[PDB]
């Protein structure tokens, strides 16, 4: 019933600016103090700042790493909190979470880089000739993230979507695999649904035995 | 700025074990302490606030205790789904400060990997690159050696591996290794093999294909 939906995350130039939004429902927004927290890939939680209620004159406090660059604001009529980010550095690269102190949103990735957006190629990991493995190789993309589902989310059991690997090229690659009954290979269709939102790339790849 | 130092940084425990994590504040913080659980791929979730109050819907097996500078987080009976990194947070003064986190892993019985090898697709070969993939599925423990051979030549420096976090039901790992070759190198060789060494295998397992066939 309680929802925090982050938006506005993406790829930005060093020295650039970006505004994140946090759309809240399921609680009396104006009574809660809204917080931003960020997490760099494979690292710990780092508090960004807090905005207090109107009763507290919308008082704001910031971590020292961001003060003077980042502004937290709220619009109680919209049930929304904002994080305005100026003079962005590579070090600001993280997943950004919004909280009402009790609940957190899904979080949104900010990548601060001069590297170009690139859309992935999707290749089959075809099953051999009773448990069979098959998959999709999602090759050569920037920035993170990609999402993979199987048969539009109807196939979840036996699915392993691996953490993305950064290649020497500076582009990411990711594999998603599923194990299925070998008897099902003739009859049941297996499609990996790949979405790389940063490059506007959506692919459905049917994976079947090579003839 | 109030330091929150967690102990230990990593913990391995069996299913059903009582698990304990401590957090030491660098000053008095009264009961102004929260504990968060971050499962693989997910946002952190609030478990405990005011040092010992359980957030609504949180399972009773999770508890906190402490006051001033010494705080404890307890799992009475560790369940498979409790795989996560746990963080303490200080919230008496700005700036609020997180502990460095405790990564919780589960010890279970040895499980041998199922091994699969995947040749590069015809579609990819058109691009001038060939990716060969080895899958090691549902094994414990994490330690596993993958060796690539192309016509008997051990391949070094031209592969990358990725490992899942521990599964929330069976506590196993899965691992993918990708060998990247030029299309020209791929076309010049016949026998592609990945060899897997693991505690759960009585001797190493090899999966291979012949390019031509």
């Amino acid at each position: 019933e309680v929802q925090l939906v982050e938006s506005g995350g993406g790829l930005v130039q060093p020295g650039g600016s970006l505004k994140l939004s946090c759309a809240a429902s399921g609680f009396t927004f104006s009574n809660y103090w809204m917080n931003w927290v960020r997490q760099a890939s494979g690292k710990g939680l780092e508090w960004v700042g807090e905005i207090r209620s109107k009763s507290n004159n919308y008082a704001t406090h910031y971590a020292e790493s961001v003060k003077g660059r980042f502004t937290i604001s709220r619009d109680d009529s919209k049930n929304t909190a904002y994080l305005q980010m100026n003079s962005l550095k590579t070090e600001d690269t993280a997943v950004y979470y919004c909280s009402n102190r009790y609940y957190w949103g899904q979080g949104t990735l900010v990548t601060v880089s001069s590297a170009s957006t690139k859309g992935p190629s999707v290749f089959p990991l075809a099953p051999s000739s009773g448990t069979a493995a098959l998959g999709c190789l999602v090759k050569d993309y920037f920035p993170e993230p990609v999402t993979v589902s199987w048969n539009s989310g109807a196939l979840t059991s036996g699915v392993h979507t691996f953490p993305a690997v950064l290649q020497s090229s500076g582009l990411y690659s990711l594999s998603s695999v599923v194990t299925v009954p070998s008897s099902s290979l003739g009859t049941q269709t297996y499609i990996c649904n790949v979405n790389h939102k940063p490059s506007n790339t959506k692919v459905d790849k049917k994976v079947e035995p090579k003839s | 700025d109030i330091q929150m130092t967690q102990s230990p940084s990593s913990l391995s425990a069996s299913v059903g074990d009582r698990v304990t994590i401590t957090c030491k504040a660098s000053q008095d913080v009264n009961t102004a302490v929260a504990w968060y659980q971050q499962k693989p791929g997910k946002a952190p979730k609030l478990l405990i606030y005011w040092a010992s109050t359980r957030h609504t819907g949180v399972p009773s097996r999770f508890s906190g205790s402490g006051s001033g500078t010494d705080f404890t987080f307890t799992i009475s009976s560790l369940q498979p789904e409790d795989i996560a990194t746990y963080y303490c947070l200080q919230y008496i003064n700005y700036p609020y400060t997180f502990g460095q986190g405790t990564k919780l892993e589960i010890k279970r019985t040895v499980a041998a990997p199922s091994v699969f090898i995947f040749p590069p697709s015809d579609e990819q070969l058109k691009s001038g690159t060939a990716s060969v993939v080895c899958l090691l599925n549902n094994f414990y423990p994490r330690e596993a050696k993958v060796q690539w051979k192309v016509d008997n030549a051990l391949q070094s420096g031209n592969s990358q591996e990725s490992v899942t976090e521990q599964d929330s039901k069976d506590s196993t790992y899965s691992l993918s290794s990708t060998l990247t070759l030029s299309k020209a190198d791929y076309e010049k060789h016949k026998v592609y093999a990945c060899e897997v060494t693991h505690q759960g295998l009585s001797s190493p397992v090899t999966k291979s294909f012949n390019r031509g066939e």
